[PDB]
RNA sequence: CCGGGCACUCUAACGGGACUGCCCGCGAAAGCGGGAGGAAGGAGGGGACGACGUCUGGUCAGCAUGGCCCUUACGGCCUGGGCGACACACGUGCUACAAUGCCCACUACAAAGCGAUGCCACCCGGCAACGGGGAGCUAAUCGCAAAAAGGUGGGCCCAGUUCGGAUUGGGGUCUGCAACCCGACCCCAUGAAGCCGGAAUCGCUAGUAAUCGCGGAUCAGCCAUGCCGCGGUGAAUACG
């Protein structure tokens, strides 16, 4: 998250390739889960707050 | 560093979610990014009302929502002049057109999120930490509660060496998955830096 | 007319239907020996019958699904053992001591994190 | 008998035996016994002069083998080498050519480990 | 095993000779949990013994085992700086464990290409009183007593 | 073995198909 | 074991700069940042200076090298 | 022949939408085929607990999507009413492919 | 497959069930040793869960944050390099050194998962990668899908060899604006070291170890042999 490289929202990559997920909450670009748009860190933070519906703590 | 967030740990039982809206692998990330935008504003302003919780329900563009505060009035306004601007601020954010109820927090001293916010403010005004903690634990313990605890981080009193003040009474069994313990975390900027404040209130078991 | 048990093992479900007859055993529309083709263990599956002198006084239609053949063999081992009791509850007085009535609970233990295989831990050096 | 340049596969199945030729492998082997109709399982010592001829005929005229192959391959390498070509340089320096990591295991192309003095304190682990 | 005394686990009798001692030998033969392949190997062996021998393979198996069991062995024990090879009796339980283990090890040292032949021929040379297995048994017992001087360190 | 590209078990390990392991 | 498919690639920067430069004939030097582009017939005889990330190496293109990318003549790293 | 599909994240939120559709129809339609279970589709999220390194910790999270079927035969008009605006669950999504 | 039926198996909600309760023995008691019923005993088996605190431990490069410093550059945009270098050293792994094996056929038996700008049945072309074309699926309905090890048969005969597939030459298919540096994948050639590993040293007490394959996240593609999970087969040993 260098608020300038958060130009991912650009949508004008010239070539669809250069497009890269990047976290919506931290800007974290290295563990962004498609399904949540979040990074592994925040995905864990919010899940603890119960702010991610359905998402519980698995155990078996 | 040990111990899981007592809420994320108790979602199964003694503690429901803060967003009861279903979704599929194509929109979930959106309805999620939305809730955050919501809580983003709600908290950016309603701070003065003292917002403990903020649920968000859904069914289809009819985004229920709610906001449990200690001082409703602050939300409402003269007759309802504030609860108006904001209510439009939601649909201007997301052209979803949604409700915006308001629950009152019976006791703001049995809601960890507030108790935390409480002490957190005092810290910024420069109140003696240990006092605040001692007191806070009391407010909570006096107005009911079978137990309670409060934790402040470090640089207590502007000190260079970060410490960690304690204080707690009654029971606060975190290992017991049934305690029903409200947890509240409050930041606390300062001329010299951040101080973290956690709050735990044990009320009722089974 | 007909008796039936079940039996399960390591995630293998066995449907056992015992009907008086010769000694023929059908497993999924196949001769016992047809299904358990060259599996030294198989023999076992019918041990309960022999445990009470049946086999040559019964016939069995068997269903099966889930797992592997040796696991299925153990399930069948229980079905035949159960039905063989529904037929005559006085048969327990013999199958019990051989534990043929027990449903082996042993199952593939879960794969834990930070550990190659549930228990096998990673090898480390220069400690 | 001698099929390709002085090749003497013998006392073993012809398909296997054919392999002892530079340019022929399981594939081209099975293929030649095919387009020449010869049971592969026959020991070459049990081959027929008639068969040994068709084999010799086919294989020799249908593929570049033995010495003639090495010549070509030799040539190729020397070409990308006579040219500036990156790939060429790698051949000159005797290092991998198919973009592989040379920080560790690159032995097969480098040879034996020519160890040298090192920096002790600093767990090179 | 610092608490209990890990009790010996019982094995399911042989699917043929209905012998526990046989399943055991089969387990030692078995590698990578391929208990089927293990079973076959042992059996073709009992068969090969039926061939070259007019005696029940089960009886040969036993006899063999018996001859490879070490009734004495040396165990190392540090006392006064150095380590001393102290000879001492060998529990029945361990004799069995040792006999079977060695049979398979000795058998796989053999020259015959086929696994079944190896166990078969080793099993025979065993009940005869010869074979690599019986040597190990003997090289061990020779080791014991050869240090009887230290037998007072009972252990 | 599992490392032989052009073989049965080789293709499986490498999770592919080809002449040495067609899709039936 | 090389590959690209049906549709030989070549950046059109130099292309329309070469096939066009063939109008008057040849010329001295060129300067490209397209290691990407394949060397095609109509280059033989030219002297294309290729960039390697720091320099613009002068690469004389010949018949025998038609097919190789330009980068293959502008080595990136510097060893001993 | 009314195909009813019920999915969700809570197994009470759905059983509270298979009850507001099981009796409020047994007074106008077929004897109805009771609510049918239908296997769930679990989605696991395994995350490395801490911000930096420590790749051997990790915590497990998951989204369990429960299901239900129902399926009421005989629309009967009168059934298509007792089930027109008489539900409650907010964490549910309904489908109808009758 | 159709009628038809929920028995069974499943699917998934809710309950029952185990308490040292029962019996004999020892004991002051708690409890210990057995025995009977029982699917299951005496924490059934595995998870989640890790106190007051320690390491002044990790992380300002996930985020947040005091101070400090740069603020036509310690900011910003591109194109191309680089993170992939290679005398050399270590860690973690992968594939092996083979006959309890390797091939080719032919036949079985899984469990959890994933699937719109997608899984991709089936058909045609191509040795094949893959390309044409298209059925069905918003999936307990369709698809990935074959599970592999096994089992039957046949080949190899003990050899650096039908072991082993590293290198390297050649020809191609794909993803992508684009594969030189620097992508997997297919086919033909090539066929390295390795014949079981010095001093040292690692894991694991049972469905565990060992072994066999399958799916997922990330992701266009991929350098997954990593990682997180799933099920098949299934040991040895513990005096102390
Ligand atoms: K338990
Ligand atoms: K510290
Ligand atoms: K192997
Ligand atoms: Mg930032
Ligand atoms: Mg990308
Ligand atoms: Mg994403
Ligand atoms: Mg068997
Ligand atoms: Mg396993
Ligand atoms: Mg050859
Ligand atoms: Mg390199
Ligand atoms: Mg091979
Ligand atoms: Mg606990
Ligand atoms: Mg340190
Ligand atoms: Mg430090
Ligand atoms: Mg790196
Ligand atoms: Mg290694
Ligand atoms: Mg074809
Ligand atoms: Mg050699
Ligand atoms: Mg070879
Ligand atoms: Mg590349
Ligand atoms: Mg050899
Ligand atoms: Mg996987
Ligand atoms: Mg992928
Ligand atoms: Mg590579
Ligand atoms: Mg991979
Ligand atoms: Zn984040």
């Amino acid at each position: 998250a260098r608020k300038a490289l958060i130009e991912k929202a650009k949508r004008t990559p010239k070539f669809k390739v250069r497009a890269y997920t990047r976290c919506v909450r931290c800007g974290r670009a290295r563990s962004v889960y498609r399904f949540f748009g979040l990074c592994r860190i925040c995905l864990r933070e919010l899940a603890h707050k119960g702010q991610l519906p359905g998402v519980r703590k698995a155990s078996w | 560093g040990n111990k899981i967030h007592p809420i994320g740990f108790r979602l199964g039982i003694t503690r429901d979610w803060e967003s009861r809206w279903y979704a599929g692998k194509k929109q979930y990330r959106h309805l999620l990014l939305e809730d955050q935008r919501i809580r983003g504003l709600l908290e950016k302003e309603l701070y003065s009302a003292g917002l403990a919780r903020v649920d968000i329900e859904r069914a289809a563009d009819n985004v229920a929502v709610t906001v449990h505060v200690a001082k409703p009035g602050v939300v409402i306004g003269r007759g309802g002049e504030r609860i108006r601007v904001l209510r439009e601020e939601l649909a201007k954010l997301t052209g979803k057109n949604v409700a915006l109820n308001v629950q009152e927090v019976q006791n703001p001293n049995l809601s960890a999120p507030l108790v935390a916010q409480r002490v957190a403010e005092q810290i910024e005004r420069r109140f003696a930490v240990r006092r605040a903690i001692k007191q806070a634990v009391q407010r909570v313990m006096e107005s009911g509660a079978k137990g309670a605890k409060v934790i402040v981080s470090g640089r207590i009193g502007g000190a260079e060496q970060a410490r960690t003040e304690w204080a707690a009474q009654g029971r606060v069994p975190l290992h017991t998955l049934r305690a029903n313990i409200d947890y509240g975390f409050a930041l606390a900027r300062t001329t010299y830096g951040v101080l973290g404040v956690k709050a735990y209130i044990f009320l009722g078991e089974v | 007319e007909q008796y039936y048990g079940t039996g399960r093992r390591k995630e293998a479900v066995a449907r056992v239907f015992l009907r008086p007859g010769n000694g023929k055993v059908t497993v999924n529309g196949q001769d016992f020996n047809e299904y358990f083709q060259g599996l030294v263990r198989a023999v076992a599956a019918l041990e309960p019958l022999r445990a009470v002198d049946a086999l040559g006084r019964f016939d069995a239609y068997i269903t099966v699904r889930g797992g592997g053949k040796s696991g299925q063999i153990d399930a069948i081992k229980l079905g035949i053992a159960r039905a063989l009791v529904q037929y005559n509850p006085d048969y327990r007085a013999k199958l019990k001591p051989l534990g043929f009535l027990t449903r082996d609970a042993r199952v593939v233990e879960r794969k834990k994190y930070g550990k190659h295989k549930a228990r096998r831990a990673p090898q480390y050096s220069k400690r | 008998a001698r099929i390709a340049g002085v090749e003497i596969p013998r006392n073993k199945r012809v398909d296997v035996a054919l392999t002892y030729i530079y340019g022929i492998g399981k594939a081209r082997a099975k293929e030649a016994l095919e387009k020449t109709g010869i049971n592969p399982a026959t020991r070459v010592k049990d081959l027929t002069e008639a068969e040994v001829v068709r084999l010799r005929e086919y294989v020799e005229n249908t593929w570049k083998l033995e010495g003639e192959l090495r010549a070509e391959v030799a040539a190729n390498i020397k070409r990308l080498m006579d040219i500036g070509c990156y790939r060429g340089l790698r051949h000159r320096r005797g290092l991998p050519v198919r973009g592989q990591r040379t920080r560790t295991n690159a032995r097969t192309r480098k040879g034996p480990r020519k160890t040298v003095a090192g920096k002790k304190k600093a767990p090179r682990k | 095993a610092r608490r209990r005394r890990a009790e010996v686990r019982q094995l399911q009798p042989d699917l043929v000779y209905g012998d526990v001692l046989v399943t055991a030998f089969i387990n030692k033969i078995m590698r990578d949990g391929k208990k089927n392949l293990a079973a076959r190997i042992f059996y073709d062996a009992c068969k090969i013994i039926q061939e070259k021998t007019g005696q029940e393979p089960l009886k040969v198996f036993k006899q063999a085992v018996e001859n490879v069991k070490p009734r004495m062995e040396v165990r190392s024990r540090r006392v006064g700086g150095a380590n001393y090879q102290v000879p001492m009796e060998v529990s029945p339980r361990r004799q069995q464990s040792l006999a079977l283990r060695w049979l398979v090890q000795a058998a796989n040292q053999r020259p015959e290409r086929r696994a079944a032949v190896r166990i078969a021929h080793e099993l025979m040379d065993a009940a005869e009183g010869k074979g690599g297995a019986v040597k190990k048994k003997e090289d061990v017992e020779r080791m014991a007593e050869a240090n009887r001087a230290y037998a007072h360190y009972r252990w | 073995g599992k490392g032989d590209r052009r073989t049965r078990r080789g293709k499986i390990w490498r999770g592919t198909y080809g002449k040495y392991r067609p899709r039936k | 074991p090389r590959s690209l498919k049906k549709g030989v690639f070549v950046d059109d920067h130099l292309l329309e700069k070469v096939l066009e430069l063939n109008a008057k004939g040849e010329k001295r030097l060129i300067k490209t940042w397209s290691r990407r582009s394949t060397i095609v017939p109509e280059m033989v005889g030219h002297t294309i200076a290729v960039y390697n990330g720091k320099q613009h190496v002068p690469v004389y293109i010949t018949e025998n090298m038609v097919g190789h990318k330009l980068g293959e003549f502008a080595p990136t790293r510097t060893y001993r | 022949k009314i195909r009813i599909k019920l999915r969700g994240f809570d197994h009470k939120t759905l059983d509270a939408s298979a009850q507001k559709i099981v009796e409020a129809a047994r007074r106008s339609g077929a004897q109805v085929s009771g609510p049918i279970p239908l296997p769930t589709r679990v989605r696991r999220f395994t995350v490395i607990r801490g911000p930096f390194k420590h790749k051997d910790s990790r915590e497990h999270f998951e989204l369990r999507t429960h299901n239900r079927l129902v399926d009421i035969i005989n629309p009967n008009r009168k059934t298509i009413e007792q089930l027109m605006t008489l539900d409650l669950p907010t964490g549910v999504e309904i489908e109808i492919k009758t």
